[PDB]
């Protein structure tokens, strides 16, 4: 399962 | 033994195109199982192995939202990476991200990864402890500052210790027949003489899985090196791998040397000689 | 920037007149744009290419592959074009490599 992350850079 | 779940993410600024192209591939150990390419008009996460196809719609929808998600982040990081280096709009640039979990024979997390490279060179990387970041230069050190305040480290840690590891187990269950096979090499030795100057013996291993294998040539206990050519292990195209190790030996002495083959799918190590 | 390393080989050991697969494995290169072609007597063959992937040192790798039935006289090669190369790189198929 892939990661859902998140921050602008 | 140990196993791994790993995603390899490549974003390429075109830049004779409004968007950079994002490519992601997912692996369990050395077997690819999913793919995302930004250049489809439909772009979805796709299966690349039969054993993942049993997942239902919500698996594919979640994966696709996340890859959509990460593509827009990496596009942003491309634009950001130009100004942090004073860089020309003309030239094409590459951002690579590798992330995943490496797990032991009993399911403990051994190593978690999230790490980045701009045009082939380190940029930033999550530390072995998953609580800190090493930034390659001053450009990346500001990105770090931003990730530090954001506590993105904690976001990675939590993913890597729950989601990543639990899903890896699931994948090892579903793909059992593929991913846990211990498939031994098929072996043989060839001989190619060269005038009266000694003789190339080449020991082969074909059709094996997993990737890791040892091919060594011994004489009188001792491993040989001098005209010893060892190729890089290479995919056969059917999920298996092949390799070989070649040694130049004196004419007449062919049978003094033996090829030693060590693989996961062998009962015990194997010893070959030319005949 | 980094030049490709190229190996050309068949899936199974070649026995003339027997169906088999031909592979061209290219790796170690940066940047990712590369043109790779499988050749039958200097002729382009139809072949599929793997999804772009990379290794721990960040360098790229791809497998180009197609069916073929060995020989008689038929010569095969792999041809690679990459920015680091001022000249295309032709590696010849040899059955015992």
């Amino acid at each position: 399962m892939t990661a859902h992350i998140v921050v602008p850079y | 033994g140990p196993h791994s779940l790993r995603y390899f993410d490549t974003a390429v600024s075109r830049p004779d195109r409004g968007e950079p192209r994002f490519i992601e591939v997912g692996y369990v150990d050395d077997t690819q199982f999913v793919r995302f390419d930004s250049d489809a008009p439909n772009p979805r996460m796709e299966p690349r192995a039969p054993w993942i196809q049993q997942e239902g719609q919500e698996y594919w929808d979640r994966n696709t939202r996340n890859a959509m998600g990460n593509a827009q982040i990496y596009r942003g990081n491309l634009r950001t990476a130009l100004g942090y280096y004073n860089q020309s709009e003309a030239g094409s640039h590459t951002l690579q991200i590798m992330y995943g979990c490496d797990v032991g024979p009993d399911g403990l997390l051994l190593r978690g990864y999230s790490q980045d490279a701009y045009d082939g060179a380190d940029y930033i990387a999550l530390n072995e402890d998953l609580r800190s970041w090493t930034a390659a230069d001053t450009a990346a050190q500001i990105t770090k500052r931003k990730w530090e305040a954001a506590n993105v480290a904690e976001q990675w840690r939590s993913y890597l210790q729950g989601t990543c590891v639990e899903w890896l187990q699931k994948y090892l269950q579903m793909g059992k027949d593929t991913l846990q096979r211990a498939e031994p090499p098929k072996t043989h030795v060839t001989r190619h003489p060269s005038s009266d100057l000694g003789v190339t013996l080449r020991c082969w291993a074909l059709g094996f899985y997993p990737k890791e294998i040892s091919l060594t040539w011994q004489r009188e206990g001792q491993d040989q090196s001098q005209d010893m050519e060892l190729v890089e292990t290479r995919p056969s195209g059917d999920g298996t791998f092949q390799k070989w190790a070649a040694l130049v030996v004196p004419p007449g002495e062919e049978q003094s040397y033996t090829c030693h083959v060590q693989h996961e799918g062998l009962q015990e190590p194997l010893t070959l000689r030319w005949d | 920037a980094r030049p490709p390393k190229v190996q050309v080989y068949s899936r199974h050991p070649a026995e003339n007149g027997k169906p088999n697969y031909l592979n061209c494995y290219v790796s170690g290169f940066h940047p990712p744009q590369i043109e790779i072609d499988l050749l039958k007597n200097g002729e382009k063959m139809n072949a599929e290419q793997s999804d772009l992937s990379f290794s721990k040192d960040w360098s790229f790798y791809l497998l180009v592959h197609t069916e073929f039935t060995p020989n008689a006289v038929d010569q095969y090669s792999c041809r690679v074009k990459h920015v680091t190369l001022d000249k295309p790189k032709i590696v010849k198929w040899d059955r015992d490599h």
